RNA sequence: UAAUAUUUGUUUAAUGAAAAGUAUUUUAUUAUUAUAUUGUAUAGUAUUAUUAUAGUGUAUAGUUUUUUAAAAAUAUAA
RNA sequence: UAUUUAAUUUUUAUAAUUAAUAAGAAAGAAGAAUAUAAUUUA
């Protein structure tokens, strides 16, 4: 949740099943 | 076997399977020289692609226009050219 | 040697200074391929650790030996290991005069 | 013959004894009496 | 009449199959442009089980 | 023999040949409809105009002669009158492009 | 011959069984299609002396694809029917097969024989496909709906992505099923068969086509369930 | 961005009916002997069934005599000699 | 390819790497034995159109070209997409099969020579002169100080008047030991990926990129 | 005889076809430039036979039904 | 096809007291088939 904020702070690999 | 374009008669080779035995007399493939899918004819045979065993791999033997394009290209006269450079065995 | 099963004997080690003299021009520096049962597989993996020689194949710790057998998979790697344990000394020597 | 003694064989076993190992000692004492 | 028209048949199949042909290797190309796109992110080398030292050597390539 | 091994020849079309009856020009490669014969001397023809210049009709037995640059019938160029055939009149029994040509050539 | 692909078709032990065929080059042939269409389908139900054979051959592919060598990627273009199952072949099975040095093919004797003939079935697949990329999840316990949709995947496995160039020519292979001159050919097979007659082939006007549009619009709807 | 057909022969003006022609034999298209299957013939009713004719089992195989007479048999007018 | 083997040891062949090609220092205790001198199978190297066109582009600067020197002038420039003498080599060969490079000797010494065949001479000069009319855009010193790109024009049709020959020879060596300062910061990576195309050839598709270090 | 012999349909360059004198085309079908009238698809040899006869006219539509898990001897070829 | 010989009736722990000149649970591939009775293998 955090590392996701941290990526929207800043605004593939395993796909969801 | 030996492939030249209809147009601009570009020459190279590689050997046909089995598998391609349909297209082994036209070919459509890449020209370097005008650059665009091109039409291929089958002037000469080259080898073959498997051998049986306890038999030399080494005789379908390759026809006279083969080994003619292999003494023009990659001869004394054509690689010394190239031998400042390179010398192909060498790096 | 080639064929052995399991743990290399003495007798063994025995058959390969034998043949150090069979080839006359062997330096440790010469390249893996010269080695008994070193396959296209087993020098590919030796080559990607940064290990061309003799010399490099008689430095592993055998720790490395071990998950180049089994983590990774180059199989008789123990054999061609023990051959550059063997062989290694004798060349130096034979490199002096 | 369909018996018990010819039919049965012992492949399976020859792990058992070092076929490599004594081809190479008679190598050996070939080359040291040198034929 | 029959004589152009054997050739009339025979010269525009000529032509077509060219247009199936073009399109066919365009596509190809199209198709390998995607494999040079997707094998990228993947991390695919397409060369084996062996890193990039092994070919780099290129006494194995 | 078959496939002349042509190393030394490329053979390809030039797109600058004409018509060597009418004299207009010749889709280069992309069709069959124009009928060459490599002499082992480019010579090519239209497929109607593979005929004679001067009596319009068929050749037979595909030879010819030429004559100022136009191909007439052997019977028109023997200086003879005789002018009609049997079979078929306005177009020749050739094989296009080459291939009537190719069985007997320089390899 | 010891050559990880050029094949030997004896039955002396050292020789892999030659399947019944015409001519050895008629084997060659036959176990060339064979190996082309498991590469291209993780399956083959091959009946007879041929499955064993898919499995060696299927071993020496994994094996050349291991090499991941311009010779090998040439030898085994030689080889098969298809250009791009070459390339599919050194895509996936490296990183499928990293962990395993032997036997890589799986080989499944079915209980099942051809009506045919008594020839027995065998279920040949490549093994562990977890690791495969475009291979992953599916189900083949049965066949799809009509043999050009994607084959089944499990349950808790929907949500699955295959490679991008695959399904590309997956479906542009699929295309000309939906055609209707492939109706054609369909309901012109069946007038054939029946002439050959073969029992159990319909008369041509009973024939109801394979694909309509309304069953385009529900699979395409679930195939984009699986996406 | 596939073949299709139709639009190859919209771009090279060959009249869309005639191209697919050349792709079937000419059997199929023009007044020909040829090959025929007796089940591609066409059925009377039966009691369980409907009629089964070759018009509707079989649109894109029946023959088409514009191509017919445009391309094998002569035209009168071009022979007029009155 | 790898300095220590391939080759005598110290030398290093100035061009762009291929990426994740690691140099592995190699030991000299280091020979083959002789049996093993012959194997040797070189990776197939890009002779497509890209560098083709690099190579046309330096043989255009040079209207004659010593064979035996061409590989510094190859390096002396910015753009190399080149990797060791023999991908140098196989583009040359191919060059000549297009007939785009006829090779003379001129012999007075023992000089061999490259010229630009008259026959295809026209492309070469579209091929120039489109490389040059890119890279002006995606400079980056222009649409700041218009005054330096006159100032360049200006002073170099004004130079042609005269002598614009040592002008050039002059010019080159900035262009050296420019791209000799410039390398240490960013390496032309050449990525590649094996395909086969329809009549079952192998043959690898390339890519170029640069990356950075500093 | 006979749980016999035969058959045994996993991959097509049979391109073409007037001389066939048999085969429910439910409406096979011009839009013509022409006029009325008439008529277009698979059965030669007792067969869906070895496989046709002949006159057209043309060259990249791959134009898409051949079982099988040992060895003798028979048949081809090396 | 009848007689006649030769072979077989699919591991018999074992063989010969004589005639004449020998038989233990069953069939797919005898091989999991690329000559190891598993070459580590998910
Ligand atoms: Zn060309
Ligand atoms: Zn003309
Ligand atoms: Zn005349």
């Amino acid at each position: 949740r955090k590392e996701h904020d941290k990526a929207l702070g800043l605004e593939n690999r395993k796909p969801f099943v | 076997a030996l492939f030249s374009c209809f147009r601009c008669g570009y020459m190279y080779e590689f050997a046909v399977s089995n598998s391609y035995c349909r297209k082994l007399t036209l070919r459509n493939d890449h020209c370097p020289r005008c650059d665009q899918l091109t039409l291929f004819r089958f002037m000469s045979v080259s080898g073959m692609v498997g051998n049986m065993p306890f038999k030399p791999i080494g005789v379908p033997g390759p026809s006279y226009a083969t080994l003619w394009w292999r003494k023009t290209r990659e001869g004394k006269e054509a690689s010394a050219p190239l031998d400042a450079v390179c010398k192909s065995d060498r790096w | 040697g080639i064929a052995t099963g399991g743990r290399v004997t003495n007798e063994d080690r025995r058959w390969w200074l034998v043949h150090l003299e069979c080839a006359p021009d062997i330096t440790p520096g010469t390249f893996i391929a010269w080695l008994d049962c070193c396959g296209t597989h087993t020098c590919k993996k030796l080559i990607e650790r940064n290990i061309w020689t003799i010399e490099q194949v008689a430095a592993l710790d055998s720790d490395q030996v071990d998950e180049l057998k089994y983590r990774e998979g180059c199989l008789k790697m123990d054999v061609v290991w023990e051959h550059a344990r063997t062989i290694i000394t004798p060349l130096r020597q034979r490199e002096v005069t | 013959t369909n018996r018990h003694f010819f039919v049965a064989r012992a492949n399976a076993f020859f792990s058992r004894l070092p076929i490599a190992r004594v081809q190479r000692s008679l190598a050996m004492e070939a080359v040291r009496e040198g034929r | 009449k029959r004589i152009d028209t054997a050739k009339r048949m025979r010269r525009d199949r000529r032509r077509i199959e060219e247009l199936k042909t073009l399109e066919f290797w365009g596509w190809y190309m199209k198709l390998q442009r995607v494999r040079g796109r997707w094998c990228r992110e993947q991390g695919v080398s397409s060369r084996g089980v062996y890193g990039p030292a092994v070919d780099a050597a290129e006494l194995w390539g | 023999p078959a496939y002349n091994e042509d190393v030394d020849r490329p053979m390809v079309v030039p797109p600058d040949a004409i018509c060597f009856n009418c004299d207009k020009p010749i889709d280069a490669g992309d069709v069959n409809s124009y009928v060459w014969i490599p002499a082992g001397q480019g010579y090519f023809f239209h497929f109607g105009c593979f005929k004679c210049n001067r009596c319009k009709y068929r050749l037979g037995h595909n030879k010819f002669y030429s004559k100022d640059g136009k191909a007439w019938c052997i019977p028109c160029a023997l200086g003879r009158d005789v002018r009609v055939p049997t079979r078929r009149w306005h177009t020749s029994y050739v094989n296009t492009h080459r291939t009537g040509s190719r069985l007997t050539g320089h390899f | 011959t010891t050559e990880p692909l050029m094949a030997d078709y004896g039955w002396t032990r050292g020789k892999l069984p030659k399947f019944r065929a015409r001519s050895p080059f008629h084997r060659q042939q036959i176990a060339r299609r064979m190996v082309t269409e498991m590469i291209r389908k993780d399956y083959c139900i091959v009946g007879g002396a041929r499955a064993p054979a898919l499995r060696i051959l299927a071993d020496h592919v994994v094996e050349l694809a291991k090499a991941g060598d311009t010779d090998s990627r040439q030898q085994l273009a030689y080889f098969l029917h298809d250009p791009l199952m070459v390339d599919k072949a050194f895509d996936e099975y490296p990183r499928r097969f990293k962990d395993m040095n032997a036997k890589y093919a799986m080989m499944t004797r079915l209980k099942s024989r051809r009506r045919t003939d008594a020839v027995a079935m065998y279920f040949v697949e490549y093994k562990n496909r977890d690791m495969s990329d475009n291979h992953k999840g599916e189900d083949y316990s049965a066949g799809p709906e009509r043999f050009f949709l994607p084959p089944r995947i499990v349950e808790t496995e929907k949500g699955i992505q295959r490679p991008p160039h695959m399904q590309m020519a997956f479906d542009r292979w699929a295309s000309k099923f939906k055609t209707e001159e492939f109706h054609h050919w369909w309901r012109l097979r069946h007038a054939k068969l029946r002439y050959w007659g073969v029992r159990n082939v319909p008369h041509p006007s009973d024939v109801d086509p394979l694909w309509t549009e309304k069953e385009e619009e529900e699979w395409h709807n679930e195939m984009l369930a699986n996406t | 961005g596939r073949f299709n057909m139709d639009e190859a022969a919209a771009a090279l003006q060959l009249n869309p009916a005639y191209a697919a022609a050349l792709y079937r034999p000419l059997n199929y298209t023009f007044h020909i002997r040829g090959q025929l299957y007796p089940a591609q013939k066409g059925r009377p009713s039966r009691p369980g069934s409907l009629a089964a004719s070759q018009g509707r089992m079989f649109p894109l195989y029946q023959r088409n005599d514009r191509l017919d007479k445009e391309l094998f048999r002569l035209n009168s007018r071009g022979l007029t000699t009155e | 390819w790898q300095s220590g083997v391939h080759t005598p040891h110290g030398v290093v062949y100035r061009g762009a790497k291929m990426k994740n090609w690691p140099e592995q220092r190699i030991p000299e205790n280091f020979k083959f034995t002789e049996e093993q001198r012959f194997r040797t199978k070189a990776i197939p190297r890009d002779v497509g159109t890209i560098p083709r066109n690099f190579v046309l582009g330096v043989l255009y600067r040079h209207q004659p070209c010593e064979v035996g020197g061409l590989w510094e002038h190859c390096t002396n420039d910015p753009e190399i997409v080149l990797d060791s003498k023999r991908h140098l080599r196989e583009v040359l060969k191919q060059a000549r099969e297009e007939g785009f490079v006829t090779f003379e000797r001129d012999a007075i010494s023992n000089e061999w020579l490259c010229f630009l065949t008259r026959e295809r001479y026209e492309e070469v000069q579209r091929i120039v002169t489109a490389k040059s009319e890119a890279v002006d855009t995606h400079s980056g010193l222009r649409g700041a100080a218009a005054t330096e790109t006159s100032t360049y024009a200006e002073k170099f049709r004004e130079m042609n008047v005269e002598a614009k020959e040592a002008h050039a020879r002059r010019l080159e060596e900035e262009v050296a030991n420019t791209t000799r300062y410039l390398r240490r910061f960013q390496q032309r990576e050449i990525d590649y990926l094996p395909y086969t195309d329809l009549n079952g050839k192998v043959n690898f598709m390339w890519w170029y990129e640069t990356r950075d270090v500093q």
